[PDB]
């Protein structure tokens, strides 16, 4: 299929409380495999899947070292960004980063990821050319000039086009067992009666992987856009997902409404009504 | 493998 | 840049009285990351609940999944109490098994 290697990085200042909290979480096909948390009892990179215990202590010692170095660097960045925005020393602030590569079947780079946010707002991003940056405001222009003078695009390219791809292929090989598997949803409807003789029809999808899924409610062909209450896909916490979609219908009329469930583990969608 | 020594802002 | 955290309280597996199971509290769509999350049995703090599995999404909003072991019964109530800066008061969401 088309597969991704993404690192999600966070630094949060806590001045007067301690030093910043620093985190790196790695994903493969939007599934978490490694985690570093500076607030863990003994902070080191740790396996967060089964198939990563296949790596020896040198992998972990080396990724820890990198995380301990990135940590010190994000502390300086937090102080630098106070200056650029002329913010007081006393408040809590966040830098987040999405760093990653996605390849298709070719096994060559489709899309390079390096995007930053400050206190939850876009700050700077590598463009799709893997050469230029886009700044979200005045402060980010300062970072832009600094990064051009230093040739930071290139050093990041080398990793993105090189080391990122090569560790993606390796991680897929080691983990394909679980990554490219397909747990098909188990789906059912619940009828909860509601004031002024109406009924909530709730279409459940449970125990599915991957997360990607569509739920639809309809009455003879036509898909109910407006009326549909739709929760965010949630993890069961065993690597499978849950979702539900609901509609309000008049009593006596429940039987005319149909739910569809589309997922990669189904050649044709599931169809379900009440009872 | 994460990128290591992310560039200084 | 304050965001109102969405709270879902649900069981890993479909619930059976007497049968061990996992209760999940999924808090999403919040910033800044600082948040306090307690899980409650009959309105009493359950001890040793992992408030560690935290990350964020493409939109930069944080999300945490807390979980604890539990054996459901016919009378016991479960809920998740969440405290965020963006909220004047804690928000308590109850486990609803018939949902
Ligand atoms: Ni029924
Ligand atoms: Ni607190
Ligand atoms: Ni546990």
């Amino acid at each position: 299929g088309p597969h991704s290697l993404r690192y999600f990085v966070t630094a949060v200042s806590r001045p007067g409380l301690g030093e910043p909290r620093y985190m790196e979480v790695g994903y493969v096909d939007d599934t978490e495999f490694v985690r570093f948390d500076s607030d863990a009892e003994n902070p080191r990179y740790e396996p967060r899947a089964r198939w990563m215990e296949q790596e020896g202590p040198e992998y972990w010692e080396r990724e820890t070292q990198k995380a301990k170095g990135n940590e010190q660097s994000f502390r300086v960045d937090l102080r630098t960004l106070l200056g650029y925005y002329n913010q007081s020393k006393g408040g809590s602030h966040t830098i987040q980063v999405i760093s990653g590569c996605e390849v298709g079947s070719d096994g060559r780079l489709l899309r390079g990821y390096q995007q930053y946010a400050y206190d939850g707002c876009d700050y700077i991003a590598l463009n799709e050319d893997l050469k230029t940056w886009t700044a979200a405001d005045m402060a980010a222009l300062i970072t832009k000039h600094k990064w051009e003078q230093a040739g930071e695009a290139e050093r990041l390219r080398a990793y993105l086009e090189g080391t990122c791809v090569e560790w993606l292929r390796r991680y897929l090989k080691n983990g394909n067992a679980t990554l490219l598997r397909t747990d098909s949803p188990k789906a059912h409807v619940t009828h909860h009666s509601r004031p002024e003789d109406k009924v909530t029809l709730r279409c459940w999808a449970l125990g599915f992987y991957p997360a990607d899924i569509t739920l639809t409610w309809q009455l003879n062909g036509e898909e109910l856009i407006q009326d549909m209450e739709l929760v965010e896909t949630r993890p069961a916490g065993d690597g499978t997902f849950q979702k539900w979609a609901s509609v309000v219908v008049p009593l006596g009329k429940e039987q005319y409404y149909t739910c569809h469930v589309y997922h990669q583990g189904l050649p044709e969608p599931l169809t379900l009504r009440w009872e | 493998s994460v990128f290591a020594i992310f560039a200084a802002l | 840049i304050q965001k109102t955290p969405q709270i879902q309280v649900y069981s890993r597996h479909p619930p059976e009285n007497g049968k061990p199971n996992i209760l999940n509290c999924y808090v999403t769509q919040f910033h800044p990351p600082h948040i306090e999350i307690q899980m409650l049995k009959n309105g009493k703090k359950i001890p040793k609940v992992e408030m560690s599995d935290m990350s964020f999404s493409k939109d930069w909003s944080f999300y945490i999944l807390a979980h604890t072991e539990f054996t459901p019964t016919e009378t016991d109530t479960y809920a998740c109490r969440v405290k965020h800066a963006s909220m004047a008061e804690p928000k308590t969401v109850y486990w609803d098994r018939d949902m």
